[PDB]
């Protein structure tokens, strides 16, 4: 058998790649920007997913809906989707020109004080404050961590959840039970089976798994996973 | 990001 796909990940190669990508919707969506159906479909599907999960996301212990946008790029998901649902938003993104553009993209939200902290770091080195988040939203980025590191990240995320907080992963899937390494951006595309293994090892239970509909046929499937900590 | 399936 081949060495594991995730053994080829090199963080420095990923950051070198993304640092030279245009700080635009086309850049962060790998060419599938506003001239395509993808941004529109993405927001529709994410909004529908969160709407159907409302009964699973009632805040507890006097909390409000503080979210974090992980691997946020230029802030597209916060600008176009998360701000409707969340009381306040933090963002985690390692790439410097993306952070710089994020300040422009999120200007209107900043005027309302809706942006808390922007953490210029890779998710592997980031820790959420304990108990802070109603929602930890991880979209189109977790392939940059190998499996073990992703388990570790998700374990830190659990401690970062409010009571009844939720983790969402919105990510590509391979069509078979074999993961694919992409040398261009130094990341892996995982199977659904691999994601389920990782979620179990992190101590999470799936409460929803939904396919993002309406995307161009040539793309890998995209899935939305909603996750809760396993009860003690 | 979204990506073309191999
Ligand atoms: N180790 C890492 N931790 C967090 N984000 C990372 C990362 N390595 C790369 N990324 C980021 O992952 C993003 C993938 S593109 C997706 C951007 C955004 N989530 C959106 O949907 O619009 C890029 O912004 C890239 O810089």
């Amino acid at each position: 058998m081949d060495v594991p796909a995730d053994s080829h990940i090199k963080y420095e190669d990923a950051i070198d790649y993304w640092t030279d990508v245009d700080a635009t919707v086309d850049g962060v969506l790998g060419g599938y920007g506003e001239g395509t159906v993808v941004p529109t479909m993405d927001v529709l599907g994410s909004n529908n997913f969160l709407r159907k999960l409302k009964s699973r996301m009632l805040p507890q212990e006097n909390n409000v809906k503080y979210a974090v946008d992980i691997g946020a790029g230029i802030g597209r998901v916060s600008k176009t989707m998360l701000h409707k649902h969340a009381a306040k938003i933090d963002l985690v993104e390692p790439v410097k020109p993306f952070i710089e553009q994020m300040h422009v993209e999120l200007a209107e939200l900043k005027d309302k004080g809706q942006i808390g902290q922007i953490y210029e770091v890779g998710m592997q080195d980031w820790t959420p404050d304990a108990g802070k988040y109603w929602l930890i939203w991880c979209q189109w980025c977790v392939g940059h961590l190998p499996d073990a590191e992703l388990v570790a990240f998700l374990k830190r995320c659990i401690v970062g959840l409010q009571p009844n907080g939720t983790i969402v992963v919105k990510e590509n899937n391979t069509p078979t039970d074999t993961d694919d390494f992409d040398e261009t951006d130094s990341s892996v595309t995982r199977s659904d089976a691999k994601f389920r293994q990782i979620f179990e090892e992190a101590g999470l239970k799936l409460i929803a798994s939904e396919r993002q509909r309406g995307l161009p046929r040539e793309l890998y499937p995209v899935r939305m996973y909603a996750l809760k900590p396993m009860p003690n | 990001p979204p990506k073309q399936q191999l």
